[PDB]
């Protein structure tokens, strides 16, 4: 796990590359290093601005802080859909990998009404017809093609939870 | 097989007004390193004497570091400090002597009469950690005894759902002053092949089916702990009124009667349900809206009556449990109760304070109002079992009779004539205690650190000092002002390792300024 | 300048460790690498919430956003000050290497109305007595201590600019 | 020796009302790989004819799309593709066919009349292109003697400081309406070290010490662009009135006087400074508080005199520049002019619109009016000058003179009878490139090509493009909805190779949703 950072001497200079630091001594340290000065000539650093902003101080460790969850398929659901207004009232995305999910529902509408559809749940088929190969946005230009009086069905995965 | 808590469930319902406190801690792995280090740092300082004592003293100088907040302060050191009791014990001694030297103007008499300083509560936790061996061993058996005859006691007669009216009580403003026919039943009542296999449950004429079910609910789970019965809206019940039918029973269904605007709730009675009848139970209010039984100078001679066949029925239990309570075991008398009483005195004679009514009060402040009364009130800190409203009511009188016998001087007519013999026993007990040979700071450290050792891994102390150092934050200048006043903090540069710790637990060492 | 990140499946896993990644579909590869999993079983991916919320969705890359800029000492200045008023008005932290510096001037303040003292000045000296191994709030407790009504010197360094 | 700008400086601006499209890109290393794909395929889709077009017709639909908005994407397309001047114009030419199909409802003689579509104003820069070379080859001299005939004839008379009215003006509503003793002065001013040793400047009795002071930073520095000279209130100036003594001379000092509440501006007849007086220059308004010079149905004979006298002065300079403008060099003819006059024809005869008089505003309204009538009113846009309230003033007449000539049909009798010999010139420049051979699209666009190629690192088309796709992210769900509506953008999947754009510059794929 090796961070490297970007650095430059706030009155002006090229761009030199440090490491990650444990503490801020390191840091002044590794700074005069890679600018081949005494490190007794660093007063202070600052975070994105090479301006003497002490709201932008840098003074503690600075790191991935990032946990990432992933969401593996789960259930697999077929729900029934009775298109009685114009919108269906959901909104659809792709994870950027080939399938296409729900990322909102808008309250009050017609899916907000059906209890087995959630957000995040993932749309395989509609009427049998499979949407693999289907840009989110050819997904939901089928579904506003449905004939509205006329029930509709989908092939849902909800994710594992 | 009394469905006692486990002690770390016990102290965290005394303790606070907290599953935080006896789990993993919630600081995520981005600032992890950063405050492992900080929390250590900080609790080596929580543990330096002279920082903690001035660190207390400086949050309590605030206005806005409410009563609320130094109660905080008193159950989070308590538990950040319980594997180190012997250090704990004496930061509040400590603490006292400065309460006691502050109230030096004042009555004598008002020391320890109510919780409004951090030294005080730190004192009913530490009563609670002392007392709670004497609850496992000698007061919770007949504790729960006690609370086990007022349940049957109260339940031989009507109750009325809505307002928890009874026919029986010990408390005169919870009298069901209807004269209602109440018709004991006796039910046959299965589990979906739970326990045994019928049961004969005895219930009244005048139950709602909640109240029903409830009492076939005790029925069926005699030895398990409250928390894990099934609820009574978990369950209905069928009643096999022939072997060609058979009804589900409700409080309100399609037969409920209405009486002026409102739905009366149904009762076995309302069903005719007959003496014997079987029933099956398996698994599945606005008072202008609906009632139940109540149709909505001095006590009539009845309600005077059913006041004392409950007093009757529970005097054994009562006064089996009060001698529990004030006296000594001679197997293993009460350590902890006399390192402090003695305390007490000690304290009291610096002071040329020798009027024994002034510590008769001292020693009462302390322990019998601190401790006792609470959980004669509060029973759902000991053990796992239901809180009804009602019970609660008729704790409220037996905790004020227990009040009136550690004291010296309408509704309190009832256990009138119980009270002098109380107080004897009560001066008795104190007495008791004042003559047992007295144990030495060594002893009682020895009986502290034992119980140190005993419960280790029960809380989680860092979450404890986590929440310690919030306050820690908030005052960060105050602390900083408090520390620079004594001689011996600046001398040992606690200033420093203070804000060695903000720094960390910001991770922001220009989280650490100064003003000019 | 290798990145690593934390891992779980939402619905609960031991975690995983996953080296940084360029576009969202070698995230899913990843991941799904880490748990033995076909990687076609991923659906999304959220950030410190194993829940489904698609305001914590993950699309896009991770990495340092941070310029680091470090300033030099500069020039070296001395001024005299006349302390009028109980407060100077000013605001000593250090940087956590030996040097403590004004990092806020109060409006209106002593301190506020010398045009030759401003904010990320560096105090070396107090009437000539050095200021080094003095903690900021040590720095602190110096002015305050000083005499009101009379007139004292800082020896200053402002970083270069 | 003419002080023009260069090429960048003169496009930035007349294409704005951009100091960003000079220089480097501000997008932080962050970002950094991420934005540089996005903005690589931006430019990839704004150079698909199939893409650009509906993007430009699909935002104008928009009516919270302003008209400062439309023209703002004009120019920031004209800078993306600059280096693609071939394509731009097949660009401008397509929405220019757009913008005449839909006023084929509205009069004929109101095309182009104002900048209020993104092609107008894209017409305007186009032209401001090609006409550049004409203005560096042919018209700036002329344009530029004008100028500089202008100020030095304004410079002969008196000027108030406060209101700008000067004795001689073109302009009647900026006539010095006050009878001014107004005597001229030769000083003999030095710099400190700058120049020549000594010059011999001219200045009236009546100028304040800052008029004087302009006056003397003009003299010594002739050869030098505007924009490095010193202003003038950036040096002083003294006045060696003896060997013995000298006084720094200053508009207002302790010697200023004070007529009914108004301090009176310090001129040279003020400090009595004398003919031929040495001075020393070196480096260092409320109208009802100050004043200079004024004390505050016909024209009487001597304001229309000065009028006259200076439009006299201007002729042949004024001659010589409308002649450059309205005429062809048969050196090098206008081959953009040329090649999109004739478009206007070809546009006219698909429509039936035959009428001479209807074609002659046609080609007004495209190359006088929107390009030099503005260059005349701004000639701070060519030249690296100063721009002054009152020359402007002058300016003002003068391009309503050229207005007038280009049309056909009080403040209007000045130049009343130069008007019909300028048209005449209108009508006959007009009629000259209707007979020049017409060029080929192959020759236009090789004369195109070279201009992108002569110009090549002069804009940051990066933050050109960076700026157009915040409008088309503004509006991403218009664009995608009129993309899917395009036959030619559906099949092509324009609206993938759209939203990939957009997924990269917000580094977010889940910037892209659909409503259903």
């Amino acid at each position: 796990p090796r961070l490297v950072f970007h650095t430059q001497l706030a009155h002006g200079s090229p761009t030199g590359r440090i490491e990650g630091f444990t503490n801020v001594k390191e840091l002044y340290g590794k700074i005069a290093e890679a600018f081949r000065l005494p490190a007794a000539e660093v007063m202070f650093c600052t975070l994105n601005t090479h301006k003497v902003d002490m709201d932008k101080l840098l003074g503690g460790q600075i790191g991935l802080e990032d946990f990432i969850f992933a969401h593996v398929k789960g259930q697999r659901k077929e729900v029934e859909v009775f298109k009685s207004e114009e919108a269906l009232g959901l909104t659809i995305t792709d994870n950027g990998a080939g399938y296409a999910f729900i990322k909102r529902i808008k309250e009050g509408s017609v899916i907000d009404h059906i209890q087995l559809i959630s957000v995040g749940d993932m749309i395989e088929a509609i009427n049998g017809q499979s949407l693999l190969g289907c840009r989110h946005y050819e997904v939901a230009r089928l579904l506003k093609e449905l004939p509205r009086g006329r029930t509709f069905t989908l092939k849902l995965t909800e994710p594992r939870k | 097989g009394i469905p006692f808590l486990e002690y770390k469930h016990f102290v965290t319902r005394t303790f606070f007004p907290t599953h935080p406190l006896l789990g993993e801690w919630n600081i995520p792995e981005h600032c992890r390193p950063s405050m492992e280090e900080g929390i250590s740092l900080f609790s080596s300082l929580l543990n330096n004497k002279h920082f903690l004592i001035v660190f207390v003293h400086a949050l309590e100088q605030q206005k806005d570091f409410a009563v609320r907040d130094r109660c905080s302060l008193a159950s989070l050191l308590t538990i950040a400090l319980h594997g180190k009791l012997e250090y704990y014990t004496s930061i509040m001694k400590e603490l006292l002597v400065d309460l006691i030297d502050a109230s030096a103007a004042k009555n004598p008499k008002l020391m320890l009469r109510r919780t409004e300083s951090v030294v005080e509560k730190m004192l009913t936790n530490w009563m609670s950690i002392c007392m709670y061996g004497c609850l496992r061993e000698t007061v919770g058996e007949p504790f729960f005894l006690l609370l086990c005859a007022i349940k049957q006691q109260i339940n031989k007669g009507s109750i009325d759902a809505i307002t928890g009216k009874a026919r029986y009580t010990l408390n005169e403003e919870w009298l069901l002053r209807e004269n209602i026919e109440a018709k004991p039943r006796n039910l046959n009542v299965s589990f979906q092949g739970c326990g045994m296999d019928s049961l004969s449950v005895r219930a009244m004429d005048t139950d709602t089916l909640t109240q029903v079910k409830e009492k076939i609910l005790e029925a069926f789970c005699k030895n398990v702990p409250y928390s894990q019965w099934p609820r009574a809206e978990d369950v209905d019940l069928e009643w096999f009124a022939s072997s060609t039918q058979s009804y589900v029973l409700r409080d309100l269904d399609d037969t409920s009667v209405v009486e002026d605007g409102r739905k009366k709730l149904n009762t076995l009675a309302h069903y005719k349900i007959p003496e014997g009848a079987s029933l099956a139970m398996s698994l599945t209010l606005d008072t202008e809206k609906y009632f139940h039984l109540v149709l909505p100078k001095v006590l009539p001679e009845i309600y005077l009556t059913r006041l004392l066949s409950t007093k009757g029925t529970l005097q054994k239990f009562l006064d089996d449990l009060f001698k529990a309570i004030l006296s000594i075991r001679e197997d293993k008398p009460p350590l902890a109760v006399k390192y402090f009483f003695d305390f007490l005195e000690e304290q009291a004679e610096k002071r040329g304070i020798s009027d024994p009514d002034t510590l008769h009060i001292w020693k009462t402040n302390s322990l019998p109002l601190r401790f006792w009364v609470n959980i004669l009130k509060n029973p759902q800190f000991v053990f796992d079992i239901e809180k009804t409203d009602h019970i609660d009511a008729c704790l409220s009188v037996i905790a004020q009779a227990f009040i009136d016998a550690c004291s010296i001087s309408t509704n309190k007519l009832l256990y009138a004539k119980e009270i002098p013999e109380y107080r004897k026993t009560v001066q008795r007990y104190y007495k008791q205690i004042q003559d047992m040979t007295p144990l030495s700071e060594q002893e009682m450290n020895a009986h502290l650190a034992e119980e140190s050792r005993k419960y280790q891994n029960e809380f989680n102390t860092n979450v404890a000092m986590a929440e310690i150092y919030k306050y820690a934050k908030r005052y960060r200048p105050q602390i900083m002002a408090a520390l620079e006043a004594n001689p011996t903090a600046r001398r040992t540069q606690l200033q420093h390792k203070f804000e060695q710790v903000v720094a960390l637990m910001e991770n922001n060492i220009y989280e650490c300024y100064s003003e000019a």
